[PDB]
């Protein structure tokens, strides 16, 4: 966990390495593109406009 | 190491709420009658 600092790691090969733009802070609507967080709980719901 | 998991369901799609149709077992046809029944100027409206 680094926060407005840049930091280094043992294993000198930048790629294996992964990190996150993360904020964990907005809900989203379901969608096959966006890979399932591992919370993978139902959180909230919304309605559809225009119904018939 | 990488390993992806994937599913997939069905549900009814929210138009169905009106779109739907819907599968009858029917049997034993009964009937109902109107009638309507002059007797000397003497009228009756009756059902049965
Ligand atoms: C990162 O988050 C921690 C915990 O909320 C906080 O103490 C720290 O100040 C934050 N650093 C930032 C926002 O740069
Ligand atoms: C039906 O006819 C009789 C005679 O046949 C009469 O006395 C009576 O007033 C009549 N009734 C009506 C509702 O017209």
């Amino acid at each position: 966990i680094v926060s407005t600092r840049t930091k280094m790691n043992g294993c000198t090969k930048a790629k294996q390495c992964i990190a996150y733009k993360r904020d964990q802070t907005k809900w989203v609507f379901n969608s096959p593109d966006l890979i399932r967080h591992t919370d993978h709980s139902v959180q909230g719901k919304l309605h559809i406009p225009f119904r018939l | 190491e990488n390993t992806q998991l994937s599913e997939a369901y069905v549900e009814f799609a929210p138009d169905c709420t009106i779109d739907h149709a819907v599968a009858l077992k029917v049997h034993t046809a009964a009937l109902k009658v109107g009638l309507r029944i002059v007797y000397g100027n003497t009228t009756a409206r009756l059902d049965t």
